[PDB]
DNA sequence: CTTGACCTTCCCCTTGCTGGAAGGTTTATAATGGGAGCTGTCACGGATGC
DNA sequence: GCATCCGTGAGTCGAGGGTAATAAAACCTTCCAGCAAGGGGAAGGTCAAG
RNA sequence: CUCGA
């Protein structure tokens, strides 16, 4: 195997009804094997050198982040606005579409 | 004072000094409470008198004596004076036969000047 | 919710603290302090008595000390001892007199000269005595308590009492109970068993109260000195894993190193000596290497190497280490013994000791269905073949010794042990058909001329090659 | 068949040590928490632990 | 009770090659062998007459 | 480990 990043699927065979688990590691030359993996519940998991799994974004707040920074970091928001006790929010279009 | 200190002082050798131990020639030493001899001046007197009596000529045993004639404190020194002059009539009984020996050897290595020869007047009279 | 055990012993050993450098003052005070209330409280002992004669009568045949200082210090003592031997006696044992005599015996008698042998001698002298007087009133408490059935509360009444006299054996029988009036029967064992602790008591010359607070004094002593001594190993525990590092080399695992070193380390409590302002880390370091050195060439190798041969084969791979960065060819043994100064065969010998041997469960080739344990060959079987023609040997043999008659197949199975016990010799076989010894010869001669004659002998001679 | 005379090998012994083997005991500036190895199989049965 | 975590399996028979690495030092003690030429003796084996 | 059925 070339060392690098590689994004992986098992095609089924884990859980039942499909739901495929998008894992993904990252092979060095030489160290430990950083692993990303998804799950049934739709959360994000790392396993570390493929020790016991857990909580993926614990390996963010390691980074020095707070959970003001990860959510800006990941995420696209939303803004509300309240004048004269109204709630109107902003809306671009390519936001809303096919719901 | 312990057996390697006096193997530097007199001159014997480290085992030497435990073999007279074990036969009987010097005073016992004492132990240090524990497996160590320990050695005084009367041990160095009596070892540095039986390296001069065994480099003068003495044997084992009448210098084994010679050394109980020392320790005592009468040593009336007529069989002193007794046993000396019959070490130096040994002497002279052995130093008699030892040119004996150089005067008959003398008397057959006149010959045999050392040629390619295949005869010896030397190989011929012993056998 | 682990199972390295390394684990589980650093995180056992990380509880303690590290030690500061007044800190090892302190407990070395408190192990002299844990020393010295044996030292003191021992005075008041007839041990301690034998101590000094034995000592003073050592040298009267007699920093490193003077001699007049040996001369001194065990001279007044005896005559001391003469005057507070007899005053003792003298209107009562423990008086404002005689106790002070006592005091005066014990505090002049502090001319230690301490060597740990002839310390400890006296605590071995005194707790065989203290286990005497207890196995004695053990068997009075187990005969009265269990079997003549009085309790504790009323055996405490005069047992406490006396203890020297058989007052306490017939007073507290005024008191029936009536389980315990049966002592008609059962006499003879406690008051006979009592003689034995007044012959203690005529020993030791001191009474059964005053000889238990001595024993205490001990126990207290021994006490602080051991529990002085555990906080100063367990708080060094740290220095063994920092030696024990580096003796990793494979012959023992990582921890039978720590627990080498431990041990190492408990010796170098005992003879730390705290007067000479060294911290405890420069005298430790070599009891603990020695330990680890000295076991990993005791133990750690299948064919024992002796201790001394270990430096003679470590000196030859300090010089081929330094040969090949020198002259950078592999050293000839030829040339090795000029650097080692030795006889070549020397060397030749010692370079055949080595080689741990090879684990019969290897695989030979890179495989792991093939060990070498299927290739060795068992030779100590006796071939199918070389089984087979000594058993028609045996039968030629038992054959043609029957056409000899009567005297000489008997005299010959037994000469050369043919189906017998064991072998006979000349005089043994001789004893048996007359007396005689050379006869035996000449019937064997015999014997042998009959049997090389070709007319019997035709069918062993194909038996010979 | 019997007696003494000779043979064999083998074990112990004679001085004045010396060489070697196997075992035990210390040494005082200061040193205070390991590291090697594993990741690219699949399919169960069945303990186990909230 | 049920998701999850851990243990145990995974074809047979033949060839050939193999069978490796590196780690103190001064002191003390007892015991055994050997060596310069034999001497001594003890437990077995033969010889030549009688 | 490589090879043969």
């Amino acid at each position: 195997r070339s060392p690098g990043v590689f994004f992986d699927s098992d095609k089924g065979k884990t859980h039942s009804s499909g739901k495929v688990l998008y894992n993904a590691r990252i092979i060095p030359y030489r160290g430990s094997w950083l692993d990303f993996e998804f799950d049934p519940k739709d959360n994000l998991f790392v396993r570390i050198d493929r020790r016991r799994k857990l909580p993926a974004t614990i390996i963010l707040r390691a980074l020095n982040y707070t959970t003001e920074q990860i959510l800006d970091l990941f995420f696209e928001k939303v803004i509300f606005e309240i004048r004269d006790n109204k709630l109107q929010m902003e809306l671009v279009p390519e936001r809303l579409r096919g719901e | 004072m312990n057996i390697s200190d006096v193997a530097k002082i007199t001159g014997l050798t480290s085992k030497a000094i435990r073999f007279y131990e074990e036969k009987g020639l010097v005073t016992p030493p004492m132990r240090s409470e524990n497996g160590y001899r320990t050695y005084t001046q009367q041990h160095l007197n009596e070892l540095t008198l039986l390296r001069q009596a065994r480099q003068v000529g003495f044997n084992l045993e009448e210098s084994g004596e010679l050394v109980n004639l020392f320790n005592d404190p009468q040593r009336h020194s007529a069989d002193v004076k007794r046993r000396t002059l019959e070490k130096v009539a040994e002497i002279e009984r052995h130093i008699e036969e030892l040119q004996s020996m150089r005067d008959q050897l003398l008397a057959l290595a006149n010959a045999c000047p050392g040629d390619d020869s295949a005869d010896c007047p030397i190989i011929e009279n012993l056998s | 919710r682990t199972t390295d055990p390394v684990r589980m012993y650093m995180r056992e050993m990380g509880t303690v603290e590290l030690l500061t450098r007044e800190g090892e003052i302190d407990i070395a005070k408190r192990i002299e302090d844990g020393i010295n209330q044996v030292q003191c409280s021992v005075a008041e002992y007839p041990e301690a008595i034998t101590y000094l004669l034995e000592q003073y009568d050592r040298v009267e045949a007699e920093n490193s000390i003077d001699p007049e200082l040996a001369r001194e210090k065990f001279a007044e003592l005896r005559a001391q001892y003469v005057v507070t031997r007899d005053t003792i006696k003298a209107k009562g044992r423990s008086h404002a007199t005689a106790q002070e005599e006592i005091l005066k015996l014990s505090e002049v008698f502090k001319q230690f000269r301490l060597v740990p042998k002839q310390f400890d001698y006296l605590v071995n002298s005194m707790r065989v005595m203290m286990d005497r007087v207890r196995t004695q009133e053990r068997l009075i408490m187990k005969l009265c308590v269990e079997q003549c059935k009085m309790p504790k509360k009323n055996f405490i009444t005069l047992f406490t009492g006396n203890e020297t006299s058989d007052t306490w054996f017939n007073a507290a029988i005024a008191m029936n109970k009536p389980w315990s009036e049966k002592l008609h029967d059962v006499s003879e064992e406690v008051h006979r068993a009592l003689q034995k602790l007044q012959q203690i008591e005529e020993e030791t010359g001191l009474t059964i109260e005053q000889v238990k607070d001595i024993n205490r004094r001990m126990s207290i002593g021994e006490a602080k000195a051991r529990r002085a001594k555990k906080e100063m190993v367990e708080a060094n525990l740290r220095l063994v894993i920092s030696i024990a590092k580096k003796y990793t080399n494979r012959g023992l695992q990582f921890l039978d190193l720590i627990q080498e070193g431990n041990i190492g380390l408990m010796k170098a409590v005992d003879k730390f000596e705290y007067r000479r302002g060294y911290k405890f880390s420069t005298y430790a370091t070599w009891w603990i290497r020695q330990a680890i050195t000295r076991s990993i060439a005791d133990q750690a190798r299948t064919i024992r190497i002796p201790v001394h041969m270990i430096e003679t084969i470590n000196k030859l791979n300090r010089i081929s280490r330094q040969m090949l960065q020198e002259m950078g060819r592999e050293p000839t043994p030829e040339e090795l013994a000029e650097r080692m100064l030795m006889p070549e065969d020397k060397i030749r010998k010692v370079l055949k000791i080595a080689k741990e041997p090879i684990s019969m469960e290897t695989p030979i080739g890179d495989d792991e269905d093939s060990h070498l344990g299927d290739f060795i060959e068992d030779t100590t079987l006796e071939l199918p073949l070389d089984s087979a023609t000594t058993e028609s040997l045996r039968a030629a043999t038992h054959d043609v010794l029957a056409g000899l008659t009567a005297r000489e197949a008997k005299v010959l199975r037994m000469r050369f042990g043919i189906d017998m016990n064991t072998d006979y010799t000349l005089e043994e076989v001789g004893k048996q058909f007359d007396v005689t010894r050379e006869r035996i010869r000449q019937i064997e001669a015999k014997a042998l001329r009959k049997l090389r004659h070709p007319s019997r002998s035709e069918v062993l001679r194909s038996f010979l090659d």
